[PDB]
Parts: C-alpha cells; sequence; structure tokens
C-alpha cells in the first residue's frame, strides 16, 4: 500500500521535518503551508504552497478562514498530489490559521479520491491560551466531518511525561516524537510486516468513516513482556479520557523481534479481546524490528469512539 | 537521538561507568549493550530503569576497544540509540 505523510501549517511542516529526520520507512512526505518562506527553510519532503492568490505567501495570520480559503483556491494541487495513494496522514498541530483551516480541505480532497484518509492532530498546550483552544476545537469538528480517522493528541497530556525544568523548544520537540510514533505505529503494520500480517483491507475495515479515535503505546523487556507492554498501552495518558469498550473497532500493533511466542500474542490479543466491545471491529497484526532483543512494543488505536 | 549525550565517566581495568543526559520525556527502560568493537561474539546486554542516568558495565578485559550502545525505550517516542567506543 502506498503511504503519503502530509504536514499541514507549520507545526505539521515541524512534524513532518522531524519525521524526515528520523525516518519512517515506506512512506511519501509531503508538507502544505501558506508561508512559502517556511515551507523552503527545512527538508519536509515535496513541498505544496497553498493559496499564494489571496496570502501571496506570507501565511495565514493566525486565521482558520485564511487557511481554508488558501487550502480551497488550491484543491487542484492538492489532488494532483494526492493521486495515487492507498493511505495518507495528515498531520497538523490545530489552532493556527493554517492547520486549522487547510487540514479539512486536504482531508477532503483525500477522501473524494477514496484514500484511506488518517488525520494526526494536536490539541495545543493550555498555556498557549483559550483562543487557540477554541480554534482548535472548531477545526477538529470541522475536520471530522471529511476523515476517516482522526487521531487527536492533547498537548496537555504530554506535559504531565515531560521532564522538569524543560526548555519551552524541547516541549514541542517532544510533541513531534509523539506525533511521529503515531504514524510509524500505524504505518509499521504495513511496511515492516511480521508474521502475523494485517492486510491493508483490514487496516481500511477498522479505521474507514470511524470518526474520532485516540492511541496509546507500552514497551516492556522481559519475561513478561508482553502483558506488561499491553497493560502499558491500555494505561496510556493518550488513552485515558475514553472508555477502551465504547470504542468501534481496536487496531493493534505488536513490533517484535523474531522471538515472539505463540503465548505471547495470545496474552496481547486475549487483554484487548477482553477490554473491548464484543461488536467492535478488531485487527491485532505484528511488525518487526530486527534490533530488539527480549522486549516488544504494543500500540493501540482505539477507533469509532464517537 | 536519545539519550543525547552519552560518555565514560570512570575507567578501571575490567569496568566502565557510563553517564548520559536526563531524557525530555518519561524513559521507561533503558537497554545497554556492548562487545569488542569487529567481534565474533555477539554483544552481551543488560536493561536499567528509565529513572536513571548512569550505568556500570563490568566484566570487562583490559585494553580491549569496546562499543557500547544505549537504547532509550519510551512510550512517547522512537528515537534511535546513542553509540560511542571506549578502550579499556
Ligand atoms: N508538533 C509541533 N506542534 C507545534 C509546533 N509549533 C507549534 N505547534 C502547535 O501547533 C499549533 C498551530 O500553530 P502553527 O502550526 O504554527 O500555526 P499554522 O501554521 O497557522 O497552522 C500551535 O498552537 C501549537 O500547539 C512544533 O514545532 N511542533
Amino acid at each position: 500500500a502506498v503511504i503519503k505523510v502530509i504536514g499541514v501549517g507549520g507545526g505539521g511542516g515541524n512534524a513532518v521535518e522531524h519525521m524526515v529526520r528520523e525516518r519512517i520507512e515506506g512512506v511519501e512526505f509531503f508538507a502544505v503551508n501558506t508561508d512559502a518562506q517556511a515551507l523552503r527553510k527545512t527538508a519536509v519532503g515535496q513541498t505544496i504552497q497553498i493559496g499564494s492568490g489571496i496570502t501571496k505567501g506570507l501565511g495565514a495570520g493566525a486565521n482558520p478562514e485564511v487557511g481554508r480559503n488558501a487550502a480551497d483556491e488550491d484543491r487542484d494541487a492538492l489532488r494532483a498530489a494526492l493521486e495515487g495513494a492507498d493511505m495518507v496522514f495528515i498531520a497538523a498541530g490545530m489552532g493556527g490559521g493554517t492547520g486549522t483551516g487547510a487540514a479539512p480541505v486536504v482531508a477532503e480532497v483525500a477522501k473524494d479520491l477514496g484514500i484511506l484518509t488518517v488525520a494526526v492532530v494536536t490539541k495545543p498546550f493550555n498555556f498557549e491560551g483559550k483562543k487557540r483552544m477554541a480554534f482548535a476545537e472548531q477545526g477538529i469538528t470541522e475536520l471530522s466531518k471529511h476523515v476517516d480517522s482522526l487521531i487527536t493528541i492533547p498537548n496537555d497530556k504530554l506535559l504531565k511525561v515531560l521532564g522538569r525544568g524543560i526548555s519551552l523548544l524541547d516541549a514541542f520537540g517532544a510533541a513531534n516524537d509523539v506525533l511521529k510514533g503515531a504514524v510509524q505505529g500505524i504505518a509499521e503494520l504495513i511496511t515492516r510486516p511480521g508474521l502475523m500480517n494485517v492486510d491493508f483491507a483490514d487496516v481500511r475495515t477498522v479505521m474507514s468513516e470511524m470518526g474520532y479515535a485516540m492511541m496509546g503505546s507500552g514497551v516492556a523487556s522481559g519475561e513478561d513482556r508482553a502483558e506488561e507492554a499491553a497493560e502499558m498501552a491500555i494505561s496510556s495518558p493518550l488513552l485515558e479520557d475514553i472508555d477502551l469498550s465504547g470504542a468501534r473497532g481496536v487496531l493493534v500493533n505488536i513490533t517484535a523481534g523474531f522471538d515472539l511466542r505463540l503465548d505471547e500474542f495470545e496474552t496481547v490479543g486475549n487483554t484487548i479481546r477482553a477490554f473491548a466491545s464484543d461488536n467492535a471491529t478488531v485487527v491485532i497484526g505484528t511488525s518487526l524490528d530486527p534490533d530488539m532483543n527480549d522486549e516488544l512494543r504494543v500500540t493501540v488505536v482505539a477507533t469509532g469512539i464517537g | 537521538s536519545v539519550p543525547t549525550k552519552l560518555e565514560v565517566v570512570a575507567a578501571t581495568p575490567t569496568s566502565l561507568l557510563i553517564s548520559w543526559d536526563a531524557p525530555a520525556v518519561t524513559v521507561s527502560y533503558y537497554r545497554i549493550t556492548y562487545g569488542e568493537t569487529g567481534g565474533n561474539s555477539p554483544v552481551q546486554e543488560f536493561t536499567v530503569p528509565g529513572s536513571k542516568s548512569t550505568a556500570t558495565i563490568s566484566g570487562l578485559s583490559p585494553g580491549v576497544d569496546y562499543t557500547i550502545t544505549v537504547y532509550a525505550r519510551s512510550a512517547y517516542h522512537r528515537r534511535s540509540p546513542i553509540s560511542i567506543n571506549y578502550r579499556t
């Protein structure tokens, strides 16, 4: 399956800059912005400038309306770039102008081409103030009309795992890392499959036209790695706001080396199937990281959460 | 790049004390590997809690060059490990 990752606005561009730097195997990177100078500044894959007629390349002025109008003016360039994809991840920091307003247009264009359309977006930190949070929530509502799955990562949740005395700059770096881990934790089922390989049609089944989603991850080493990593994922602060038995779909990626035991795959799946509703679509597969020894990662995406 | 700095802080003929910077986000545990640079032996491995910023590697041999590698295993990132060389 052909996977494209598109950063929208400045935050989404910084996130994609990080994924390009740290690398996600098997995906193709793009960046969409109204700010032409920001587009050119760093390596973010191919660049797509939107709204040059109305913004003159000078940005959206933190105004979601301008981001929307900019993307509306350039649906043709968006469609031309998206064509050929089986799946697209749209990454954006919501609460500014371009991400908030242009991301739902990018998503609408992609949905129209029949692409499986997954948004991965952040809500701002509390310290960024009430108006940015309001803009973010309105843009997420607009976005939810035009995606297959919309994964929200609230930056306020990341606050509680940040080291003390952290710099303001490293706090945003951490947001990039979580977004990168989020895309990577879904994409690697496709691009680095292990033994229990997920068919892209089953990815589509658990993600297509599901609406809101959240994800959590766990990691563990040693004899109890499977139980420990699964429970850590389900206890994740990024998942704590939802009842997992309420999700209409659950996608699980177990990342392992070549030493996965049957009883470990059994354990992870039994734990998921216990907390998931009896009528949920449940897809569990494995991915391969050969540089692991006696350890495991479990990534859980709860989809269709309402 | 996590940890972002890794150094040998003290060295004896059969042991090395390594130190790294505190991480920006919670690390669940660190995986530490080490072995002779270009060796027919598999590297040896151990883990330390994610609250540590040092570890001691023992059972080494004098005058051997070693490659040491630290993986920070976090639920919140997939950052690459950091690696150094050091001769006892
Ligand atoms: N992941 C990430 N998020 C950011 C970064 N900078 C800002 N953000 C978040 O993204 C939101 C939107 O800001 P920005 O993307 O710069 O505005 P836009 O270009 O008008 O879409 C901000 O309110 C922050 O919460 C960054 O470097 N990385």
